[PDB]
RNA sequence: ACGGGGAAUCAGGGUUCGAUUCCGGAGAGGGAGCCUGAGAAACGGCUACCACAUCCAAGGAAGGCAGCAGGCGCGCAAAUUACCCACUCCCGACCCGGGGAGGUAGUGACGAAAAAUAACAAUACAGGACUCUUUCGAGGCCCUGUAAUUGGAAUGAGUCCACUUUAAAUCCUUUAACGAGGAUCCAUUGGAGGGCAAGUCUGGUGCCAGCAGCCGCGGUAAUUCCAGCUCCAAUAGCGUAUAUUAAAGUUGCUGCAGUUAAAAAGCUCGUAGUUGGAUCUUGGGAGCGGCCGU
């Protein structure tokens, strides 16, 4: 601190209260602008509808096709590109399927190669994409 | 462009069937197997150490 | 090989009950039944085998001790005066009803619909 | 509104750094020396130490001739000597800070079974307790984490319903007897 | 955004949460108005209006689960239309009646505790403290190790007479006889370049497929992909996502920084605000233990 006077409690408290807004992560969680424009609206998972399967071009030196899926959520109708992870798991997903879309890892940030893909697919219509990949369960049709 | 070569490798790598192995002892029994490997058998090794999974 | 050692003995002159906590030491057999319990309480305190009401046993881990609660009364005319209705049902001197509350409550609410003496005819 | 307890706490805390090379060495070295089932079983005894230990920090930093510290402190001292961990002359509350994890684990009945010669190894001792062979003051102890008290040490032998003590044969000793005269005549 | 008791985290300070069982308050679809009564602006009371919705012979009439179950809807997100007044109790005109309040079960990996999945010999044999021999070697006083070699011992899971338990069952405990040798009565979930414990092993793929929190790997020797063995970590658990705490001395009261990295208003005045010089009570007697201490 700077001002140390014994009767300077309201200034030292109120100055922090103002300068705490200049903290990035405070203002993301105290203005509702991030909470508004969070595509899930503060959920860890969200169910949506696969309307198109889109193969995203990997960014810098890593030259590869990142097989993602454009999903439209139930609660919002706000449209989301969700990266389908494992080796040959886009072939479990088809048009107008229900998919449980989780966050990617970095709390609404693009992770690794994939540009602007802030979400990933976990379940493929009540059957998990791990159980389909390991072949412990099958996809209903 | 092309979402056409999805699962190219995993698809056409020749599947080796998982091998019949002796069932590993579980619970305190593993730690007995794990302890008596580490600090009751072995000797001071001149030069730098080998890893437990050091195949050479 | 059974040994009863009665604990915390009290006399209620205001319920007519000599009541004790019964330390049964049975090695190598199961929690001995209330039929085999009370027949030892008869010649433990020179008591008649009617007025002895014993319940709520808890076998200690191992198989060598149960410490449940029982009470011995003055007479059976007092035994009906001051008893749970289920602890008279084990010995067979309080024959309970056999119709449950799902029947009674819907019988009660159909009676609640009729004003007059026509309540007699609604249920059954 | 329902008449239940809910009051439950955690008996261990996991280490912050998960893969310290030398730390994983010691916690594995404690297992073989005392026959424990998992690193959980090591972590809780370090935390029972840490609870006891942290009470001393709250007591040594108090005033002297203090109406709390002399009662509060001399009951912790009374706890640690009865369990057989701390000494009878060194039950002044300075010596609880010089008091390590290996002090508690010898009072573990898993080891008391081993260190009276009524087991063969410390792993065998767990098979005697968890398959209920033993009693302490005529009560069958089924669990190896029985913190044996100082006076309660002289009573540890086999249970009265055990073939390894004074009782009837188990299952296996009867099946060779089942095959014995069953085929003979 | 019900409020507090509290909760999580936590060197010390803090930060964050408190819908939720205890207290106080508010509300019964939204408002409003009342009756009765000691007490209500009552909703398992009424009268409206508004929204919604039910039966109907079209005239009418009845309604309020943010009680307990259940059902639909919404969702990432949540249990039985079960039993009982035996317990805690409350009401009544009452020893008797009643109570989804409450209790007991079903469901339940929200979570917390305890804690199985082997143990012990037997000889092969691999070494080790050691009498002996320079070693190659035997003894073996101490056992130390592992294994589809051979055994005699175990208890639990499971099956189930029988009590016990409790209102009546249940579950645990207790109890029989039946119950373990690939004890198939088969522990997983994640990793194995670095951070970060753990393979320059092989086979495939060849900027592809994919991995990868970050750094990055993959261009035909891939420690990173996909597989085989392998081993590492935690263990009836473990991985992922999201909020949040410590990490953060990267919100700094403790405790940061502003010359050049982000940053001192162009400069001065100035009322709130904050902070403000030294200065007025000292020393003596006296009781006292081993010059000092009370």
């Amino acid at each position: 601190g700077k001002c140390r006077g014994l009767r300077t409690a309201r200034k030292l408290r109120s100055h922090r209260r103002d300068q705490k807004w200049h903290d990035k992560q405070y203002k993301k969680a105290h203005l509702g602008t991030a909470l508004k424009a969070n595509p899930f609206g503060g959920a860890s998972h969200a169910k949506g509808i696969v309307l198109e399967k889109v193969g995203v071009e990997a960014k810098q030196p890593n030259s590869a096709i990142r097989k993602c899926v454009r999903v439209q959520l139930i609660k919002n109708g706000k449209k989301i590109t969700a990266f389908v992870p494992n080796d040959g798991c886009l072939n479990f997903i088809e048009e107008n399927d229900e998919v449980l879309v989780a966050g990617f890892g970095r709390k609404g940030h693009a992770v690794g190669d994939i540009p602007g893909v802030r979400f990933k697919v976990v379940k493929v219509a009540n059957v998990s994409l791990l159980a389909l990949y390991k072949g412990k369960k099958e996809r209903p049709r | 462009g092309s979402l056409a070569r999805v699962g190219k490798v995993r698809g056409q790598t020749l599947k080796v069937a998982k091998q019949e192995k002796k069932k590993k002892r579980t619970g305190r029994a593993k730690r007995r197997m794990q302890y008596n490997r580490r600090f009751v058998n072995v000797v001071p090794t001149f030069g730098k150490k080998k890893g437990p999974n050091a195949n050479s | 090989t059974v040994t009863i050692r009665t604990r915390k003995f009290m006399t209620n002159r205001l319920l007519q009950r000599k009541q004790m906590v019964i330390d049964v030491l049975h090695p190598g057999k199961a929690t001995v039944p209330k039929t085999e319990i009370r027949e030892k309480l008869a010649k433990m305190y020179k008591t008649t085998p009617d007025v002895i009401f014993v319940f709520g046993f808890r076998t200690h881990f191992g198989g060598g001790k149960t410490t449940g609660f029982g009470m011995i009364y003055d007479s059976l005319d007092y035994a009906k005066k001051n008893e749970p209705k289920h602890r008279l049902a084990r010995h067979g001197l309080y024959e309970k009803k056999k119709t449950s509350r799902k029947q009674r409550k819907e019988r009660k609410n159909r009676m609640k619909k009729v004003r007059g003496t026509a309540k007699a005819n609604v249920g059954a | 509104p329902v008449a239940r307890s809910w009051v439950c706490r955690k008996t261990y805390v996991t280490p912050r750094r998960p893969f310290e090379k030398s730390r994983l060495d010691q916690e594995l070295k404690l297992i073989g020396e005392y026959g424990l089932r998992n690193k959980r079983e090591v972590w809780r005894v370090k935390f029972t130490l840490a609870k006891i230990r942290k009470a001393a920090r709250e007591l040594l930093t108090l005033d002297e001739k203090d109406p709390r510290r002399l009662f509060e402190g001399n009951a912790l001292l009374r706890r640690l000597v009865r369990i057989g961990v701390l000494d009878e002359g060194k039950m002044k509350l300075d010596y609880i800070l010089g008091l390590k994890i290996e002090d508690f684990l010898e009072r573990r009945l898993q080891t008391q079974v081993f260190k009276l010669g009524l087991a063969k190894s410390i792993h065998h001792a767990r098979v005697l307790i968890r398959q209920r062979h033993i009693r302490v003051r005529k009560q069958v102890v089924n669990i190896p984490s029985f913190i044996v008290r100082l006076d309660s040490q002289k009573h540890i032998d086999f249970s009265l319903r055990s073939p390894y003590g004074g009782g009837r044969p188990g299952r296996v000793k009867r099946k060779n007897a089942k095959k014995g005269q069953g085929g003979a005549g």
